[PDB]
RNA sequence: AUUCAUAAUAACUUUUCGAAUCGCAUGGCCUUGUGCUGGCGAUGGUUCAUUCAAAUUUCUGCCCUAUCAACUUUCGAUGGUAGGAUAGUGGCCUACCAUGGUUUCAACGGGUAACGGGGAAUAAGGGUUCGAUUCCGGAGAGGGAGCCUGAGAAACGGCUACCA
RNA sequence: GAAACUGCGAAUGGCUCAUUAAAUCAGUUAUCGUUUAUUUGAUAGUUCCUUUACUACAUGGUAUAACUGUGGUAAUUCUAGA
């Protein structure tokens, strides 16, 4: 079928056209969440280890962990769930899906690689493909670049260069939760207002008590 | 009906907003704020239906976005926020202060007050109650509460609260002699006295209010709204005085006024 | 054209809306018409307009003929007039450029066209193009 | 007219918060830190109350039909306790206990090609008839059933399954 | 500023009058039975620790969308995989 092999050391993913009967065979009788070596599937794969990641059936229906009984099934799925895309608030919908087990009923399965064998995969394992960005928050960057609590990350930023067509310039994230005297001043206002309202109501109660003592005098 | 009627029907709107069967589809749907909309009187209706400044809602919206107003100490950017009785409208680039109070027809009259007197208003106390924290508060007739009153204040009387931080000032009780304005129904708009109150408890007493021409009328307790002592209105009074013109006297006034 | 008599009833000045407003009584007794740009010019010369921030729109023609009645405004501050007053009468007055756009139905069609399409959309388009290739 | 408000008291809490939230900005004094201090308005934050929503009831009131005179409780019919249980009143539901409700003032049952009012028209008047549809309001998205987020959703151009 | 994640909304309204004979509906009521997004009249010295060698408080931590690249099937506001 169509194997979609994902190598996360490179963030790479590739398609392959698995055409051999006896070698698509050996995948039989396995589950989702299961690891096997692609060894007798290919001398090039010899040693390579994949944990089965998913697949869409011959009609497109997916597989999913704990969806055994190797043929389709219709199930009510929700938000924070695979293979159902909620569309409104509190949306909770029945739709179909294929079984969690191996079978010849996908056009397409995807595997993620675990261990690497002796040979190399021409297009997939070779490349080096990025996180097109880096983080944004002050803390994230402190950790992403190994700094102390006070190292003032501001310059460490790996910033996106861009030529307009020729005109080159730089920009970068809006580091949120980075300390400012503005944060200081607003927390300070909070503490102010706290004690100040305390004392205003304290004096008002004092006045009211004085008035009460006056009335008692009368 | 799973919700609020998010609009309002023409030939459902207030007949006292002084509007037409003509003129489109709808009324403003007053969104949230203090006064009750049937007892409120919002801004576009003053601006456009009582005092006539602007044509489109687009006009009135950019007006309010530049905020040409104060009302009892604050603007508001809802085109039809619920303002109302004894509120103190001020309009600054024009320098007009109007006070809000019913006509002798029940219509909120165009009654100019001064920017002095744009600093105090009547508050007709609904209950002076023992709040939490030992905060003794008192709620009033414009959507409010306030603490540390003159604790001699008690229910159905009215007080002189200022504008913006409030801070209760001298008040007017409810007994034989209090100068009256009336605020609901047929005796709506009227002015008179408290020559007696018939306390019909369980809710909703009654009061005989007698106008300055010695004609008497029984009004609802919460229709009653004293406004000072006899010969001492705490504020300025309208054209009409709520002295209850008959159409006879109105027609006589027409055929007298028109000419010379 | 014997004469124009363009009179102001209810001359009211609003600093809030930043104009002098009134009711325009055009006695155009037997001329041909009302001719609103010439009337712009006259109200300019009588109070002050430098016509662009005048606003007169509603000179409807009386029965028996020769009289038209409508409203008039004379704003200050041509850019205030711009901001306040609406692109359609602005391009009627011609000091603006009225834009070219498809019909409400064309735009609601486009909405339906859009309504199949979550996410940035190039991610939708590029992969379906690869697929349509093969 | 509350054992109402009211809050403390001593305990308990898979502990709820009390802002790890935003923008223009940049003043002040020296002990020269980057010190602390510091405005305007953006969003959240608990309770009331209000406004905007929400529920039932006191109370009332609808043609004809008796060729429907007897209705009501098996399985809640009436009610109590106690529980569960609601936004709360409550057989709303559950166990235990008692026999219950109305009415010749027409109940119960059936029909209604039955939403009524404000209105249409006559027309001294008196009085009558129709009122689906734009004011007052409502119930509703084939027929059920079951189903989340919200403060309010059995929604349907939001949902599960069956029937056609 | 394509777009997402989420705030929210989509519970609008508009047309019918199936049922139904105190049900819906009208009112004069009236909740001291009662939830309340939304708006604001108000509306916030207590946080942690057996009370000296204590906890990021210059504010502490990852988890992923939209996003890149790898998908399907006769076919979809379908959907796998790094």
């Amino acid at each position: 079928m169509k194997l979609n092999i994902s190598y996360p050391v490179n963030g790479s993913q590739k398609t392959f056209e698995i055409d051999d009967e006896h070698r698509i065979r050996v995948f039989f009788d396995k589950r989702i969440g299961q690891e096997v070596d692609g060894e007798a599937v290919g001398d090039e794969f010899k040693g390579y280890v994949f944990k089965i990641s998913g697949g869409n059936d011959k009609q497109g229906f997916p597989m999913k962990q704990g969806v055994l009984l190797p043929t389709r099934i219709k199930l009510l799925l929700t938000k924070n769930v695979s293979c159902y895309r909620p569309r409104r608030d509190g949306e909770r919908k029945r739709k179909s899906v294929r079984g969690a087990i191996v079978g010849p009923d996908l056009a397409v399965l995807a595997l993620v690689i675990v261990k690497k064998g002796e040979q190399e995969l021409e297009g997939l394992t070779d490349t080096t493909v990025p996180k097109r960005l880096g983080p944004k928050r002050a803390n994230n960057i402190r950790k992403f670049f190994g700094l102390s609590k006070e190292d003032d990350v501001r310059d460490f930023v790996i910033r996106r260069e861009v030529t307009k067509g020729e005109k080159t310039y730089t920009k970068a994230p809006k580091i949120q939760r980075l300390v400012t005297p503005q944060r200081l001043q607003r927390k300070r206002h909070q503490r102010a207002l706290k004690v100040r309202n305390a004392q205003a109501q304290r004096e008002a109660a004092a006045e009211y008590a004085q008035l009460l003592a006056k009335r008692l005098s009368e | 009906a799973r919700g609020p009627k998010k609009h309002l029907k023409r030939l459902a709107a207030p007949h006292h907003w002084l509007l037409d069967k003509l003129s489109g589809c709808y009324a403003p749907r007053p969104s949230a704020g203090p006064h009750k909309l049937r007892e409120s009187l919002p801004l576009i209706v003053f601006l456009r239906n009582r005092l006539k400044y602007a044509l489109n809602g687009r006009e009135v919206k950019a007006i309010l976005m530049q905020r040409h107003v104060k009302v009892d100490g604050k603007v508001r950017t809802d085109t039809t926020y619920p303002a109302g009785f004894m509120d103190v409208i001020t309009l600054d680039a024009t320098n007009e202060n109007f006070r809000l109070v019913y006509d002798v027809k029940g219509r909120f009259a165009v009654h100019r007050i001064t920017d002095e007197e744009a600093s105090y208003k009547l508050g007709k106390v609904k209950k002076v109650q023992l709040g939490k924290k030992g905060v003794p508060y008192v709620v009033t007739h414009d959507g409010r509460t306030i603490r540390y009153p003159d604790p001699n204040i008690k229910v159905n009387d009215t007080v002189k609260i200022d504008l913006a931080s409030g801070k209760i000032t001298d008040f007017i009780k409810f007994d034989a002699g209090k100068l009256v304005y009336v605020t609901g129904g047929r005796n709506l708009g009227r002015i008179g006295t408290i020559v007696h109150k018939e306390r019909h408890d369980g809710g909703f007493d009654l009061v005989h209010i007698k106008d300055s021409l010695d004609n008497t009328f029984v009004t609802r307790l919460n229709n009653v709204f004293v406004i000072g002592e006899q010969g001492k209105p705490y504020i300025s009074l309208p054209k009409g005085k709520g002295i209850k013109l008959s159409i006879a006297e109105e027609r006589d006034r027409r055929r007298a006024q028109q000419g010379l | 054209s014997d004469a124009v008599t363009i009179r102001t009833r209810k001359v009211i000045s609003n600093p809030l809306l930043a104009r002098k407003q009134f009711v325009v009584d055009v006695l155009h007794p037997n001329r041909a018409n009302v001719s609103k740009d010439e009337l712009r010019e006259k109200l300019a010369e009588v109070y002050k307009a430098e016509k662009d921030a005048v606003s007169v729109f509603g000179f409807r023609t009386q029965f028996g003929g020769g009289k038209s009645v409508g409203f008039g405004l004379v704003y200050n501050s041509v850019a205030e007039a711009k901001k306040f007053e609406p692109t359609y009468r602005l391009v009627r007055y011609g000091l603006a450029e009225k834009v070219e756009k498809a019909s409400r139905q064309q735009r609601k069609q486009k909405k339906n066209r859009d309504k199949k399409i979550f996410g940035t959309g190039k991610r939708l388009a590029k992969k379906v193009a690869r697929r349509n290739a093969d």
